[PDB]
């Protein structure tokens, strides 16, 4: 369980790039600060769905 | 009624029994990640 | 079982405060936040103006000659008045105000009544000019919640205008539930309670009174039949 | 006729009026003939930007 | 949004110059172990850890907050590259 | 493996309405009938 | 307002009605909902957590002479209601030994001290002539819903973890009427309806729910 605590310190301040195909415009790739969540699905903000 | 507050929903809600299917596309079989792994023979690029 | 949560308070001034309770079991932020908000907005004892009498005024939709504010605006300012009774046995007082133009009438212009404190003496009531006379008698009661003027319909004398009684000192309640973790438990709840109060009572006191009211009602489930 | 948005929304919380009922609310020093929901929407924008004017 | 991003964009004529300054400053901070920082001890970025409140290891976060203070000088042909690297090592040993 | 329904699994009905499970709520959080029966699935009316 | 009268109407050990009147306007929801949320979530009870069947290695197998497979048998065992008559009892193992042809029910478990089966007529498996069913069902005490993947309790090598639903409360509804006292007619009459599996009576579940809420209200005492 201490590994998961160390993973939080790894991703602190860092961002990841989220991309949905097809990338018709540049906002098809956007940077988000990842929040670690239980499960296997990526949680996406409702307000960026239109751009993607 | 709203289970969180106990107050009713301000308008009547269409509530009924409907037949819903669970499809073969599951996030368990679709989630994938890789840091480093196998590479191509010629292009030396990561496999897919 | 989950460890007892930490109750942290962030109170600024005497009219606003934030209270955080974490960690909580899943769903207990909603379980606790909603009852307290309902009690805070409807059950905290307070004082309010319930009737006003102004000389030479017949109806609420009229206006006094010699003052910028009409009857409605003065009534609206009266609803902003915050008064705190210093005597627990005291139930109702009447505040007298005699003003001559061209002064700006304030809440401090009310005649001092024993065991009666005006929390906001800088509140603006009316603005007078030369030849303007404002003779006003306001009736202050004790109660809870919000009561429309037409509901209680309190009149001390003829031509008295009933006014909406904002008894509750709590101006606004907003509670937020956030997901928190304690080790490998990830479904825990973080409850943040934000209370706005008129200043007669501290938001900490309002929360304490609301918790006591909820606690007292839980003792009602004691003696069957 | 409500003296402030807090009083208008307190009446809504107490069930006297709905968010869509047109009432009189004094806001920004002006006597507005609007609904508490429209007044509520104004407070949403004001608090989000932390600037009421 | 990044804190003070509007102020960061207003200090540069081209938005990509801001990124270059932040990224170059971040590697300067990483190279010297954050000992060359212009931030006061009460101004250092922090992260919440179970053990306690510790310094933020993300140098990009440090670089952005340093630029907001105004103690950093950026531009073209300010100092020779060789002179800059050598002098920083002397006054900030690592 | 015995797979239970989880967040990200795709549900659908016979009328073309499809979607992935995005939230699993406890029983006390779901909307319920006045007799105390909670609903099982909440569907967005905007998809109709 | 004066102290409300509390009225209890019970239909056996599984259903009960609790009336609290008169209450101030708004206290029907203010009191009913928090209890309903606590009743539906945080009431301790007993549930089957692990089952071991002789000559069975996993739950994805069938037993000769038994009509139902292990998955269906485990589904039947999840409906077993076990009442611990001893408050200190935390774990019990129920032993079932049956030989075909018979319809083995929940009443066929070997008797255990301070343990009562609230649904003896529950069907577990159908035994055909020449079929045998030797099971060791472990019943634990807990709260909430614990999937088998979390607790992973295996009393022995071939024991099969079972998803555990410890909550005895089956359904909660609360009802608010227009009651009147004196000259004021906005008062609330709150009626709590509790359905329980029978291991815990609805009166006990209500008492525990009140205590849980009362304890949580003591968390607002010491500011930091
Ligand atoms: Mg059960």
């Amino acid at each position: 369980d201490e590994v998961w605590d160390a993973l939080e310190e790894v991703i602190h301040g860092k961002v990841v790039l989220l991309n949905r195909a097809p990338t018709l415009h540049r906002l098809g790739i956007q940077a988000f600060q990842p929040v670690l969540v239980e499960g296997q699905s990526i949680q996406l903000h409702p307000l960026v769905c239109e751009a993607f | 009624y709203d289970g969180r507050t106990g107050e009713p929903i301000e308008g009547p809600i269409v509530v009924g029994q409907m037949f819903i299917m669970k499809l073969y596309h599951m996030v368990e079989d679709k989630m994938h990640a890789r840091s480093t792994g196998p590479y191509s023979l010629i292009t030396q690029q990561p496999l897919g | 079982k989950l460890k007892a949560p930490v109750f942290t308070v962030r109170t600024q001034g005497r009219e606003y405060g934030e209270f955080v309770l974490e960690p909580l079991e899943r769903g207990f932020g909603v379980t606790l936040g909603n009852p307290l908000r309902r009690i805070l907005l409807s059950s905290i004892p307070g004082t309010a103006v319930t009737s006003v009498y102004i000389e030479d005024v017949l109806h609420e939709f009229s206006t006094i000659p010699g003052v910028k504010e009409d009857v409605v605006e003065i009534i609206l300012n009266l609803k902003e008045l915050v008064v705190r009774f210093l005597n627990p046995s005291l139930q109702t007082v009447t505040l007298l105000l005699k003003a001559e133009g061209p002064k700006e009438v304030k809440a401090r212009d009310f005649l001092p009544v024993a065991d009666v404190e005006i929390m906001n003496p800088d509140l603006h009531i009316a603005t007078l000019e030369e030849g303007g006379r404002l003779n006003m008698e306001v009736r202050v009661d004790r109660g809870v919640g919000y009561v429309p003027a037409e509901k209680h319909g309190i009149k001390d004398r003829i031509n008295a205008i009933p006014v909406d009684a904002v008894f509750s000192p709590v101006r606004r309640v907003a509670f937020q539930v956030e997901d928190t973790r304690l080790g490998q438990r990830t479904d825990l709840d973080k409850l943040t309670l934000r209370i706005w109060t008129d200043g007669s009572v501290t938001p900490l006191e309002a929360l304490n009174q609301a918790v006591e009211i909820l606690r007292e009602h839980l003792t009602y489930f004691s003696n069957p039949q | 006729v409500f003296a402030n948005p807090d009083e208008a929304l307190l009446a809504v919380a107490h069930g006297i009026v709905d968010l869509q009922d047109v009432v009189t609310v004094r806001y920004m020093g002006k006597r507005l003939e609007t609904s508490p929901g429209r007044i509520l929407f104004a407070r949403i924008v004001a608090e989000a930007v932390e600037d009421e004017k | 949004a990044e804190p003070g991003i509007d102020k960061l964009f207003g200090m540069v004529d081209s938005k990509y110059r801001l990124t270059v300054v932040v990224a170059k400053r971040a590697q300067q901070l990483l190279r010297h172990g954050f000992k060359n920082t212009v931030l006061e001890p009460e101004e250092r970025p922090k992260m919440q850890t179970l053990e306690g409140l510790f310094d933020d290891p993300n140098a990009v976060t440090w670089a952005m907050k340093e630029l907001l203070t105004g103690r950093l000088v950026f531009g073209e042909n300010l100092v020779p590259e060789d002179r800059l690297q050598k002098e920083m090592e002397r006054l900030y040993p690592v | 493996q015995k797979r239970k329904l989880q967040v990200g699994d795709k549900l659908a009905n016979r009328h073309g309405n499809k979607g992935v499970v995005a939230k699993i709520l406890p029983v006390e959080d779901m909307p319920h009938l006045p007799d105390g029966t909670p609903v099982d699935v909440i569907l967005n009316p905007l998809g109709v």
